[PDB]
DNA sequence: GCCGCGTCAGA
DNA sequence: TCTGACGCGGC
């Protein structure tokens, strides 16, 4: 089919490398000094990589297009495009064999598995430190045995002939080529089938492993050696002239001179029948060269350049945060980008961004000449460009044209979640600062402090309308986290709107009777009357039901002037109540839903708009200011700090006298003072918040209008810690430690600090900016390895058909419910049907819950549900719609083709930075990481007791005793005190030890369900503290990751307890499963494992070498030969493929149908 | 476009989004762009979604337009 | 069968 | 710093 469906990795043999090269260096010349052209043979030589010039010999004698694929006699230079030279290979002959250093040193190095040797013993046959008997003859030295120099000169002696010991690389290679795997297996297994493997046998089951892998793959083991090395192309290391007159150099082609130099002498030397030592030490010197060639400084100090640095060795550049994989293959520098500073542009619409007209034009300039062109106002692409350099007027009405409908991407550089990237349609406006709206600043998490965003352009027809319809503002309104829009007000907004809600008791025109919102305006336009005033208003509209039925309120209703004023721009079929309220910034929260869920996107998007112009012509009218007089001080702060000062001297006599203890005179001091704060602060909030007045027929206290608390009530911006430190006292500062300073501050911001209570407070301050900029790294990293686990998963069937889920309750603390069972199951479907005390069934199963189904259970009152998951999801490798259930963010079933795993990973990662204490016992419990002296359990139900020598190896009966005679026990320390009577009914997987629980157990004896609702509750009970939200479904589908591997009980075609994936366990259970009777196809034991490890255990290589550890992954993949299909989003990404996911299903599923109607 | 109005006759916001792009492709590969209707009117792009909306095309009848060509 | 020393590898 | 994993050397 002209496409390469699928990529393998094999070791390559000398034959193999001789077919890729297309020349041999003899000589290391790179250029000519006088004149920058190839050497004969030099690594830059043109004759085996290629012609420099497109079709021209480097004589020059053959330029013309009579010849193009003939070769110049003259010079080995080939006619060709230069093109050539980047994907033309070269190879080096080798005098003597060079071992890889990668299989030597791979820890676990694969030669010393092999060769059953240690390491070390073979590193010093490899340094001729030691002589090895090759041949055994018929003398008794082992094969395997290391002979000392004087040694050797004796067996030599008393044998003379008849056995080999050769040293140095082509010793270990003779070896490795004499050895037969039919009759090593078969002794390996036969130790194998005496298994005693508590110690000894453990090791020898990789050595079985490996040889079967090298059987299979059929690769020669001595090829591991390498006799011979290929050259990387010149292009890929070039030696291009820069200003200056200087040449830049790569480090591979130091290392390649000094290689290509070392084995001429070595080849010299032999030629001359020079010394044994001499050649032995060149020998070794042309090891080390090609060992630091591959990857320098990996059994040595690196060698390094005049300037000091390291060499960079070819592993490195594959390798690392700077390395290829994740460098530049995700890295993809884009052109038509462009970064500029933002601006308010409040008038912008919900849709609409303002754009630089220089910035659209360089953009558009391609569009900007195709138009010209198509006009005729240019017939050529030089004068359309020569025309456009002289910015002509016309140019610019064509440019409007062009951009009229065309979708453009912001961005900003933390893309912490998918919100962050959106589409809007940009409109030219004059000046370089790019202008976008204010409400789409807070899913952009980006203020007007000098921040600056990135634009691209879509080209593809496809991916513009495709941006349009899913990356769209418009299109996000609720968060992928949670269903909360994230559209509301955040400031000004909110403010001015609390202002006008805001009712007065005695105002002008109070009382006065308005039939529609008309008049009221037409009145508040005269100003007779007051805004905060109360009038009565008489208003009919239509109402819609939850159930959707359409009623018509009618009435008289009191309501005050600004809510009046705001009923126009309420929409048709919303009730009148919401608005008849302070509309805090709660409020209007839950009006934006209220209006999403019912009127519709669009509806609530218009409405948006509205409330954003209304609240900025308000607030300006309102004047609100902040001024010194606003913040009152307390008339009563001076006697509680006398008190609190005349209790801290009775403290201190106390002490003096010797009566108390320091410890408890300084806790003493510490609550006094806090008692003393918190008074104080309580104090000032109700003077601030209440003013009393003499209104006609007595004096009455109402609510403040002080500016600074209906900022802080409106919620807009501020809070009561700030108000009580500006208005009260600093108090306790924490120090470095965070053990609080006895000493404490009276001192407010208002009336300033002494010198020393400003040192006091710099401490703090100064630690928590240390704080917030290195938890930034942490919260990155955490994230990605999330994105790493979950990166594969997708939704690919709408019903998975499996009937088993979990159980659903409310999740008391034991002093709250803290979470409402209906809120933890909305939007989730019911595994099983329900049935009530009275026994009749309420729900029946495979239902989806929803808000007006979600008030059923709260009435029928039933604590407990089943619910299905992703952990339960039966379907392989995928995630069924079903088990999901609702999306969540477009309050609808999700679709197929949505990638759950990626958003979940993402949205666990943004709220974490935000909670300080925190992310590393979250860390600790994805990482699955097991606390130390957490507990012991049993797994055999006996009567538990002690007395079992007493040595910290205290052992019980779990063995009744009774009907059969056994003792079932494990010896464990007697340190700490025991949890169990001397005589009880031990139960299976009881705890046996107080402390904390431990993950592994759990799985194994508490089940799989106990331990993912231990998991849920834990992770839930960390982020609800912080005040953060996260949906429970998307901590789920992050756990169905950590269990794909079981071990095998019984291997009736497998192997045996070795971990192996779970998807292979079921196909192959499957294949045994029908295809002859039964076969005891498997028996397998679920395992728990880190994130990390996970990522490392996917079956394909490419996705496991690019997260981390590369050089290992590669070594190990080269060996087995494995084959890897794609079958991913990553794989895609690297070959530049569309992914198996969204978009990309839906259109072959499109090709799919389209094949049947030609069929 | 909000997309709201294409998905009441399309679903899953997916099939809606190709349907409408091999429309588009098929409508500039018709010679449309003669460039005395580009100027007066919208893209082709956003055109596809009109007539999806209008739902006079017909998804079905879009697949059999694609055998045709 | 184990204490206690060690490499690597990422931050 | 560190964590662990993996080690693998002493007894
Ligand atoms: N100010 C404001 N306007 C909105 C908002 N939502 C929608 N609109 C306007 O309504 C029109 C709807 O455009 P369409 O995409 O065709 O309809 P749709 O919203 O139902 O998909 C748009 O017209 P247009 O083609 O964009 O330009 P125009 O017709 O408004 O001049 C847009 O200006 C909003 O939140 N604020
Ligand atoms: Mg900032
Ligand atoms: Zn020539
Ligand atoms: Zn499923």
């Amino acid at each position: 089919s002209k496409k390469f469906d699928i990529i393998k990795i094999s070791l390559a043999s000398p034959e193999v490398i001789r077919s890729w090269s297309h020349g041999e260096v003899k000589k290391p010349e790179t250029i000519n000094y006088r004149t920058f052209k190839p050497e004969r043979d030099g690594l830059f030589c043109a004759k085996i990589f290629g012609p420099i010039k497109d079709y021209e010999c480097l004589c020059g004698k053959y330029k013309r297009l009579k010849h193009r694929g003939v070769v110049c006699e003259r010079c080995g230079v080939e006619v060709e495009q230069a093109k050539v030279r980047r994907e033309r290979m070269g190879h080096i002959d080798l005098v003597c064999p060079v071992v890889h250093i990668w299989y030597l040193k791979s820890l676990p190095s694969r030669i010393g598995l092999f060769l059953d040797m240690p390491l070390k013993n073979v590193e010093k046959v490899l340094y001729f430190e030691s002589y090895i008997v090759t041949d055994p003859g018929m003398t008794p030295l082992e094969k395997k045995q290391l002979l000392t120099d004087e040694e050797y000169a004796e067996a030599l002696e008393n044998y003379g002939y008849e056995f080999e010991a050769s040293m140095g690389a082509e010793a270990i290679r003779d070896l490795l080529a004499d050895t037969d795997i039919e009759s090593e297996i078969e002794l390996l297994q036969a130790e194998c089938e005496e298994s005693k493997s508590t110690a000894k046998k453990e090791k020898a089951i990789k050595r079985l492993r490996l040889l079967e892998t090298f059987q299979a793959s059929g690769n020669k083991p001595e090829w591991m050696v390498m006799t011979v090395l290929p050259v990387l192309p010149p292009d890929l290391r070039p030696l291009v002239p820069i200003e200056g007159g200087r040449f830049a150099t790569s480090d591979l082609n130091d290392l390649y001179r000094r290689v290509i130099n070392r084995n001429n002498r070595l080849k010299k030397l032999l030629d001359l029948n020079a010394p044994d030592i001499i050649v032995r030490n060149e020998k070794r010197m042309l090891q080390e060269a090609v060992d630091a060639l591959l990857d320098n400084g990996r059994r040595g100090r690196a060698v390094t350049g005049s300037n000091k640095r390291p060499l960079k060795s070819l592993a490195d550049m594959i390798k690392g945060k700077q390395g290829r994989f994740r460098q530049n293959l995700l890295g993809k520098r884009v052109d038509y980008s462009g970064r500029s500073v933002i601006t308010v542009g409040p008038s912008l619409r919900l849709h609409e961004c303002g754009l630089p007209k220089k910035m659209a034009l360089e953009l558009f300039k391609p569009f900007v000449y195709s138009k010209l062109r198509l006009g005729g106002h240019a017939t050529t692409i030089k004068q359309a460009k020569r025309m456009v350099e002289l910015e002509e007027a016309v140019v610019w009405d064509i440019l409007e044209t062009v951009i009229n409908e065309h979708p453009v991407l912001l961005n900003r550089a933390p893309t912490l979640h998918r919100l962050g990237i959106q589409a809007f349609e940009p409109r030219l406006i004059e000046g370089k600062a790019i202008q976008l709206h204010p409400l789409v600043c807070a899913a952009f998490n980006a203020d007007f402090d000098g921040d600056q965003m990135a634009v691209h352009v879509p080209l593809t027809v496809e991916s513009q309308l495709e941006a349009r319809v899913l990356m769209m503002s418009t299109n996000n309104i609720l968060s992928p986290a949670s269903g909360q829009p994230i559209i509301t007000p955040t400031q000004d907004i909110v403010l001015g709107l609390y202002y006008i809600t805001r009712e007065k008791e005695g105002a002008r025109g109070e009382g006065k009777l308005f039939s529609s919102y008309e008049d009221v305006s037409r009145a508040y336009n005269s100003g007779t009357i007051d805004i905060h005033a109360k009038i009565k208003l008489r208003i009919d509209r239509q109402v819609f039901d939850t159930k959707g039925n359409t009623y018509n309120e009618k009435g008289v209703v009191n309501t005050t002037v600004g809510r009046a004023l705001l009923l126009n721009i309420l929409p048709e079929g919303l009730s009148f109540s919401l608005l008849n309220k302070v509309l805090v910034k709660k409020e209007i929260s839950k009006i934006i839903n209220q209006a999403f869920r019912v009127l519709g996107g669009k509806a609530t998007v218009v409405l948006a708009d509205k409330l954003m112009y209304a609240g900025f012509k308000y607030s300006t009218l309102s004047g609100v200011s902040v001024g010194v007089d606003d913040m009152t001080i307390p008339d009563n702060k001076e006697a509680k700090i006398e008190e609190a000062e005349k209790e801290i001297k009775q403290i201190t006599e106390q002490y003096q006298s010797s009566l108390i203890t320091e410890n408890e005179r300084y806790n003493n001091i510490i609550n006094i003072w806090s008692k003393t704060s918190d008074e104080v602060g309580a104090s000032m909030m109700d003077a601030i918040s209440k003013d009393t007045v003499s209104i006609n027929g007595e004096k009455k206290e109402i609510e403040s209008f002080n500016s600074v608390y209906m900022m802080a009530k409106s919620g807009a911006r501020g809070s009561y810690n700030q108000m009580r430190q500006l208005a009260g006292m600093r108090g306790l500062m924490a120090k470095p430690d965070g053990t609080m300073i006895e000493t404490a501050i009276t001192a407010n911001f208002r009336e300033g600090l002494s010198v020393l209570q400003y040192f006091t407070s710099t401490h703090g301050a100064r630690k928590g900016l240390a704080d917030t900029a290195l938890k930034t790294a942490n919260a990155g990293y955490l994230t990605r390895r999330l994105v790493d686990v979950a990166q594969d998963l997708v939704v690919i069937e709408e019903d998975c058909g499996t009937d088993d889920g979990l159980m659903f309750s409310a999740i008391v603390e034991d002093g709250e419910v803290k979470v409402p069972l209906v809120e933890r199951a909305l939007g989730r479907t019911l595994a099983a049907d329900v049935v009530t005390e009275k026994g009749v069934v309420l729900l029946e199963a495979g239902t989806l819950l929803d808000e007006n189904l979600v008030e059923l259970l709260d009435d029928n009152g039933i604590d407990m549900i089943k619910v299905r998951s992703p952990i339960t999801c039966k379907t392989r490798r995928g995630l069924c719609a079903k088990c999901y259930g609702r999306d969540l963010a477009r309050e609808r079933q999700v679709n197929v083709g949505e990638s759950v795993g990626v958003i979940a990973a993402q949205s666990i990662g943004e709220p974490g930075t935000q909670l300080t204490m925190g992310l590393p016992r979250v860390a600790e419990l994805f990482e699955a990481r097991r606390p130390k002296d957490a507990a012991i359990l049993s797994p055999c139900d006996g009567m538990v007791r002690l007395g079992n020598r007493d040595t910290k190896e205290k052992q019980r009966i779990e063995i009744i005793d009774k009907n059969g005679h056994i003792v079932e026990e494990i010896l464990l320390p007697k340190s700490r005190h025991l949890v169990v009577f001397d005589g009880e009914q031990v139960s299976r997987g009881d705890v046996l030890a107080d402390g904390p629980t431990d993950p592994h157990d759990l799985l194994k004896y508490k089940g799989l369900e106990e331990f993912a609702d231990y998991i849920l509750i834990e992770a839930q009970s960390v982020y609800r503290m912080q005040g953060v939200v996260i949906n429970d479904k998307h901590i789920e589908t992050i756990v169905r990751q950590m269990l794909r591997k079981a071990v095998i009980l019984d291997e009736g075609d497998s192997k045996f307890v070795k971990d192996e994936s779970i998807e292979l366990v079921r196909i192959l259970e499957e294949n045994d499963k029908l295809r002859k009777q039964g076969k005891k196809e498997v028996e397998y034991e679920l395992v728990l494992m880190g994130i990390t490890r996970s990522s490392l255990s996917t079956e394909s290589f490419l996705s496991a070498a690019s997260f981390q550890e590369t050089t290992r992954v590669l070594t190990e993949a080269s060996i087995n030969s494995q084959i890897d299909n794609l079958r991913g989003l990553k794989e895609n990404v690297l070959i530049g493929r569309l992914i198996p996911a969204g978009t990309g299903l839906a259109v072959r599923k499109e090709s799919a149908k389209i094949e049947k109607m030609r069929e | 476009v909000t997309v709201e109005d294409c998905l009441d006759k399309v679903e899953t916001r997916f099939d809606l989004v190709v349907l409408a792009s091999m429309r588009a492709n098929k409508i500039l590969k018709n010679g449309y762009s003669e460039s005395m209707e580009n100027e007066k009117k919208e893209k082709a792009t956003v055109v596809a979604l009109r007539e999806i909306a209008e739902s006079e095309i017909t998804s079905e009848q879009i697949l059999r337009n694609e055998i045709e060509g």
